[PDB]
């Protein structure tokens, strides 16, 4: 009987132009007093969350009046009349019918619209200075793609890779990713590549030693 | 879980808080109270401050005089008693400024030819606007780049119109007389960036300017506003023009609301106020003399003649002014009237008051009515803000001055209603339960009326004091000292408050002097020296500087500086210094038994300054502690340089050594020099020459200059070598030392030194560290134990480090030591170098003079040559005292026909 | 104006305690419920607990993951809300936000990072990521704690550079990698203040 | 120099003493209200404000001083009266202000009028500026600077 909300996973936006974020709840949020118990929050990168809209359509003092909310029952929209570049971040719609809210959920990741771009993939092998130590780090780089969501697989595997992603570049508006496969010098000599996927690619892409 | 009521409480709270913030925003935009933070003026009879105006008004003085004789007017031809005679005036009396032609052109960066071409209205607005900001307790330089607005009432009076056309490549003639430039030139010269507007609605002009400024402030367009008006009659044209109409009072007196009222009496005036949102004044800590609550402007409309007043329009503007701030007429204690002394206009004004304030008025509290024009005449574009000045002065002194010439009130007004009473005499007007309010009216001949509501402002040792004065010429510097001398000869005088006011509320100009004093009497003696152009006393320093900042080098010398009890005073008088000493003793703890603090105090059973192994760690502690004292006054080194073990202080100050590691290095090195006791010597002295002379021996420690050098070695050779230099020429001053540093004698201790100290972990330096060992800027991480041995071992290339830094643009060299041992060598090296030719070199303390006063004197010496000092740190808890304004050095500029 | 000033976090070992504070100014603290919300590095926002105002009983509620280890209290005289954290665990590592309100979170503190780790301070190891046939970089491996900075050519090369967020390895030590693109004279400068470690390394085949 | 004095209730001697800036502002302000489709008489008694950029250009300064019982010479050339006379003759009762910031004067007047309207102080506003070079002084003054 737990009350959840869902919003789109991502939403590219264009400054100067409007944007809309939809929200659907598992249950009507309309209360007998006439209000929908749905609030909108925003977390900008490296900042703390901030309130935007409360009870569906009320804009808190100090929030820019380009933000508004509407909807009723189970369907809600946050509207930005004209997006600004400073509006990127994670938007959350949060029901208040049922408390406490244990999580804010995944929210809607808003970033700068641009043309799709495929990852320029690179593989680097472990250095010799490192092999002298006793461990082997092999890196696979996916540079300047869009949108996020580039996946990587290794075939020397599972449970021995770690990945990291940049924030959207201030210039070209793309992302980059680094994966790092880690095995001991032992398990490394005992063999003699990384498979990428991404929507901007025609088909998967591999790069081997 | 939260109930529905608990959630509703939070949502409804947010909605009512949103509403509250919106309503507050409305009330700010509509009726935010406006602080009058200061005032300034030039009025007739030498009334050149607001206090002088108050003095005049409290006595009932009238400043009327004869026409000026030093303006080129043709007084013989100008007077003629018949009103119908063209080109003449039947009056020969008015209100005229003392010195309308006088101007300090150079202060304002104006050339002599521009000054002469400038309307005196423009020139006196520059002086008064400077004074205005000084009187607010604001360093005028701090308004550069701010959104300060300028709103002035000003009109042309014919300055220069009868001067022969001349050459004018720079266009001085155009900008010199344009009313637009009267406001724009204030903005230009003070670097203001808010709107700057000149307005002309005749007599109401300066209150219209005030009305527009209040709007600009409430909207947030201006952060502060310079408001007022200027009228200087360069030509007699207004006496002639108004004579043809028989509009002038024959005796020149403005007999406002008296039965004798028979026309205008015209005067000159330049009057200004400084305005800010009250809430902003409170936030920023500005004084608040009074508050503007509200104001209204309207028009007479279709009156009985273009220039005839309209009773009904005055009634309306009064009611609109009161309604704009939510007040009732009964809330107002007094009116400063337009009050011109004309037979037609006085009754209409009085009747409009009788019909608004006077209707249903408390029988025991009639509205008090007067007019400053009865004292000083009609100051035209400055009239409205001049009446505002009187109101503010009356509020501040608790008294309503008398209005003159009403021994018989005019019978053309039926005063019987009793709601309005003339101020036939002074009336107490003291702060109390009833909030004191008054209104100011101005009604122009173009028909635009103003009424403004004004309210009282809301209810609100023996240590050394550094007194800093500056000005833009030597004569102005002497005057500024003499003014402060007079201020401090008073009993009212707060020495520390004066110092803090001098340091924080006055622009720091090019010619600078300072006195460090502990009593008023000492302060006056030093300021009187400055006032005479002398600086013979030790507590007095003078200099001149073209910049306001420097690129500072801290210099840390080696031995030679110490003296018994050095810095002992500073342990009591300076927490910053003692805190650093104490920090030094905590880090020197697990390496020695004695404490540096005990040595400086000369405690019992404490070591003395003969053992290298106590001197060096003491001097280290003193130096790094003086460094922290300089830094608490806001002086941060851009680079550091040390001489021998002074490099260790340097490296700590730079951030490259923790204090624990620097203590290790100094204690480590200093014991190990104790071992070599009696086994070495050193003495003082060109480098290449001295090296030729040293070939016969195999016993050069430092190159301090081209004739100053230090040789080190074995005691024997030391004396043998001196005999030669003795029986040949230049001197060989020994050195109080048991050892021989920077010579091969050092090698035996290499091994132990490095192992003892090899534990240190140098860090990156936050401040450039220019090594005197390797003659270059070095990363702090390179300053490991091997480096510190190479400093003990190799030659100190001091002069080259200085030279390098001078040539790289460092122009302030501060010797951080208890006695100046390298100042001379720095000075010589800086002079020979291709570096700045106005560098400053100063020390910190002196053998005699290690108390806070001597340290403040050293900072003063740095300051008068352009090093910025945070003088308020010396004056905690003081409150800034009101000061005189800048002593303008005036010459006459007047274009004659 | 309304302010929520947070303090009291930092590095702590597993099993130990920390007390976070949120000092409020510019509103009537005593009228509001106050909540704590946390965000593990690179993850979502998780509700920790909250305390009611005195007007509603002054009581608390807690997420099941912290119940019995964390407690919230308030001092209405000083206008402070506290989060007392006992028996801390590595997965408690997070930025902790204090916020005004129990249901409507209308004003948020700036956040306090709490890192729970048994790791010792350790300078990084740098290793090159060299080409063969337009992209190279450095791998900065095995350091603690954060942060480590990376420039290229002492801050002369910025174009095409991407310095990646650090990742926390199963060992408890961090590792990041910096990269840059140029075709066909290339050093990365790595700085780790907490261990006073600086390193430059040339990248070539 | 052309003016319909009688239309505006101005005597021949007042007209000659009036700055042409003032005279043409009366004609244009009448036209202005006619062009709005408004009977100008209906603005009598309204809170219409007047906000004008205007400066003196020396009209009358080189004419021999004469008799002037009515003071036509003073009001005829004062920039304050350039705005006030519009209010006087059309019976307007809002604020009437003349401003001088040189070349920006008429947009500063506009900025102040917008403020007056948003505050509700003026119900409508007559806004603009007037420049009539009665004398050649500006060509002479700016010639010395090679600014022309
Ligand atoms: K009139
Ligand atoms: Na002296
Ligand atoms: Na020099």
């Amino acid at each position: 009987d737990v009350v959840m909300t869902q919003s789109p996973l991502s939403l590219p936006v264009t400054p100067g132009e409007p944007a809309s974020i939809s929200c659907r709840s598992s249950q009507s949020l309309l209360h007998s007093n006439g209000y929908n118990y749905l609030d909108w929050y925003l977390q900008k990168p490296g900042q703390s969350p901030q309130l935007l809209i409360y009870l569906g359509s009320n804009r808190a003092s100090g929030v820019p009046d380009r933000f508004s909310g509407s909807g009723s029952g189970t369907d809600f929209t946050l509207k930005i009349s004209r997006v600004e570049a400073e509006d990127v971040g994670v938007y959350y719609c949060m029901q208040s019918l049922q408390t406490p809210r244990l999580t804010f959920g995944p929210g809607t990741k808003v970033d700068i619209k641009r043309t799709v771009a495929a990852p320029s993939v690179f593989i680097f092998p472990p250095s010799d200075e490192q092999l002298k130590s006793g461990t082997a780090s092999v890196v696979c780089l996916l540079n300047n793609f869009y949108p996020r969501g580039a996946k990587v697989q290794w075939k020397v595997q599972s449970g021995n890779s770690q990945e990291s992603v940049t924030e959207q570049d201030s210039k070209d508006s793309t992302y980059s990713l680094s994966s790092t496969l880690t095995l001991s010098k032992a398990d490394y000599e005992k063999h003699k590549a990384c498979e990428v996927t991404h929507q901007g690619l025609s088909s998967p892409v591999t790069k081997s030693f | 879980m939260v109930t529905d009521s608990e959630k509703v409480a939070e949502y409804l709270r947010r909605a009512t808080l949103d509403l509250r913030a919106a309503r507050q925003r409305i009330r700010e935009l509509e009726s935010d109270p406006i602080a009058i933070v200061s005032m300034a003026c030039r009025l007739p009879g030498g009334v050149n401050t607001p206090q002088r105006l108050w003095e005049l008004l409290r006595e009932g003085g009238e400043t009327l005089s004869g026409f000026p004789t030093d303006r080129g007017w043709d007084l013989a031809r100008l007077h003629h008693p018949d009103p119908d005679n063209p080109g003449t005036s039947y009056v020969d009396k008015g209100g005229f400024l003392d010195d309308a032609a006088g101007f300090d052109a150079e202060f304002f960066g104006v050339s002599p030819r521009e000054a002469a071409a400038m309307d005196p209205q423009q020139r006196l607005l520059l002086e008064t606007s400077w004074e205005l900001v000084e009187n607010a307790g604001i360093d005028p330089h701090s308004l550069r780049g701010t959104a300060t607005g300028v709103f002035l009432g000003v009109a042309k009076f014919g300055y220069g119109e009868d001067t022969a056309a001349a050459e004018d490549v720079e266009g001085y003639s155009v900008t010199g007389v344009a009313p637009a430039v009267a406001s724009g030139r204030i903005s230009y010269t003070m670097g203001l960036e808010g709107p700057s507007i000149s307005v002309d609605t005749a007599c109401s002009s300066s209150l219209v300017a005030l009305h527009l400024a209040v709007e600009s402030l409430r909207k947030g367009e201006s952060s502060m506003a310079v408001v007022g008006g200027a009228a200087v009659m360069a030509t007699p044209g207004v006496f002639v023009d108004f004579s043809r109409q028989r509009a002038l009072a024959a005796d020149g007196r403005s007999k406002a609301f008296g039965a004798g009222a028979d026309g205008f009496g015209f005067s000159e005036g330049v009057t200004l106020v400084l305005l800010e949102r009250l809430s902003e004044a409170r936030r920023n800590g500005h004084e608040v003399l009074a508050v503007v609550r509200g104001s209204a402007l309207n028009q007479d409309g279709a009156s009985n003649g273009l220039s005839a007043p309209s009773g009904p329009a005055q009634r309306r503007v009064i009611r609109q002014a009161l309604e704009s701030c939510g007040l009732e007429p009964g809330d107002v204690d007094a009116v400063e009237a337009h009050g011109t002394g004309t037979a037609l206009g006085d009754p209409i004004e009085a009747n409009a008051l009788l019909d608004t304030y006077g209707r249903d008025r408390d029988a025991d509290r009639p509205l008090w009515l007067g007019s400053v024009k009865s004292n000083i005449g009609h100051t035209q574009a400055a009239a409205g803000v001049t009446g505002l000045l009187k109101v503010v002065l009356a509020l501040r002194n608790g008294e309503l001055p008398a209005t003159l010439h009403v021994e018989e009130p005019t019978p053309h007004v039926d005063w019987s209603s009793g709601g309005v009473a003339l101020l036939a005499g002074n009336q107490p007007w003291r702060r109390g339960e009833r909030t004191r309010r008054a209104a100011v009216s101005a009604f122009g001949i173009s028909g635009t009326n103003a009424h403004v509501i004004v309210e009282e402002a809301p209810e609100r040792d023996g240590r050394p004091v550094p007194l800093v004065v500056s000005a833009r010429s030597t004569a102005a510097l002497r005057a500024q000292a003499a003014q402060i001398a007079e201020l401090l000869e008073r009993p009212d005088a707060d020495l520390a408050g004066v110092g803090l006011g001098l340091a924080t509320t006055r622009a720091r100009h090019e010619h600078r002097a300072a006195v460090v004093a502990s009593t008023r009497e000492e302060a006056v003696r030093g300021l009187r020296e400055i006032a005479a152009g002398a600086a013979t006393a030790d507590a007095v320093v003078e200099g001149v500087t073209e910049v306001d900042g420097r690129n500072v080098v801290f210099l840390f010398p080696g031995q030679g500086s110490q003296w018994a009890g050095m810095g002992a005073e500073l342990l009591s008088s300076s927490p910053v210094f003692a805190g650093k000493i104490r920090a030094c003793d905590e880090s020197m703890a697990p390496m020695q038994d004695w404490k540096v603090s005990d040595v400086l105090r000369q405690a019992p059973g404490a070591p003395g300054l003969d053992r290298v192994d106590v001197v060096q760690p003491v001097l280290f502690a003193v130096m790094v502690s003086l460094a922290e004292l300089w830094r608490s006054y806001g002086v941060e080194p851009a680079a550091v340089v040390g001489h021998s073990q002074g490099e260790i202080a340097a490296a700590h100050v730079a951030g490259a050594l923790t204090l624990e590691d620097a203590a290790k290095l100094v204690v480590g090195r200093s014991r190990l020099m104790r071992s070599l006791s009696g086994e070495g010597g050193m003495a003082a002295v060109g480098e290449a020459a001295v090296r030729e002379r040293l070939r016969p021996w195999q016993d050069v420690a430092a190159v301090n200059g081209p004739r100053s050098v230090v040789v080190s070695g074995e005691p024997g050779a030391l004396r043998a070598f001196s005999e030669d230099c003795a029986a040949e020429g230049i001197r060989v001053r020994d050195i109080d030392v048991d050892y021989a540093s920077h010579s091969p004698q050092i090698e035996r201790v290499r091994e132990e030194l490095l192992e003892t100290t090899g534990d240190i972990a140098p860090r990156p330096a936050r401040v450039t560290f220019h090594s005197t060992v390797e003659s270059r800027s070095m990363d702090g991480t390179e300053l490991d134990a091997r480096y510190w041995y190479r400093n003990l071992r190799e030659t100190v290339r001091f002069a080259d480090a200085v030279t390098r830094l001078a040539e790289s643009g460092y122009d302030a060299f501060i010797e951080v030591s208890p006695h100046p041992v390298v100042v001379q060598a720095v000075e010589e090296a800086v002079e020979e170098a291709d570096g700045a030719e106005d560098a400053v070199v100063v020390g910190s303390l002196h053998r005699d003079g290690g108390d806070l006063s001597a340290f403040l004197r050293s900072m003063a010496t740095a300051h008068v040559s352009g090093v910025d000092i945070r003088w308020d740190v010396a004056l905690p808890g003081a409150a800034p005292f009101a000061l005189p304004t800048y002593p303008f050095q005036r010459k006459r500029y007047w274009l004659q026909p | 104006e309304v302010q929520l000033v947070q303090s009291g976090g930092g590095l702590v070992q597993p099993g130990r305690s920390l007390r976070l504070s949120c000092t409020a100014s510019g509103f009537t603290f005593g009228d509001y419920a106050m909540s704590w919300v946390r965000q593990a590095p690179g993850k979502g926002l998780e509700w920790v607990g909250f305390i009611r105002s005195k007007a509603y009983g002054g009581t608390t509620e807690y997420a099941a993951s912290v119940k019995g280890r964390f407690t919230i209290s308030r001092d209405d005289s000083k206008s402070i809300a506290y989060l007392q954290m006992n028996s801390l665990k590595t997965e408690d590592t997070a930025v902790y936000y204090c916020t005004r309100g129990g249901t409507l979170f209308d004003y948020w503190g700036q956040g306090t990072l709490v890192t729970v780790s048994s790791a010792s301070t350790k300078g990084p190891s740098v290793f090159p990521l060299a080409p063969s046939s337009a992209a190279l970089g450095c791998l900065v491996k095995d350091y603690f704690p954060e942060p480590v900075t990376v420039s290229w050519n002492s801050g002369a090369l910025t174009s095409g550079v991407h310095t990646f967020p650090a990742v926390l390895q199963s060992s408890g030590l961090y590792s990041l990698s910096s990269v840059v693109t140029v075709p066909s004279t290339y050093i990365c400068n790595v700085n780790h203040k907490p261990s006073n470690t600086k390193v430059d390394k040339k990248v070539e085949p």
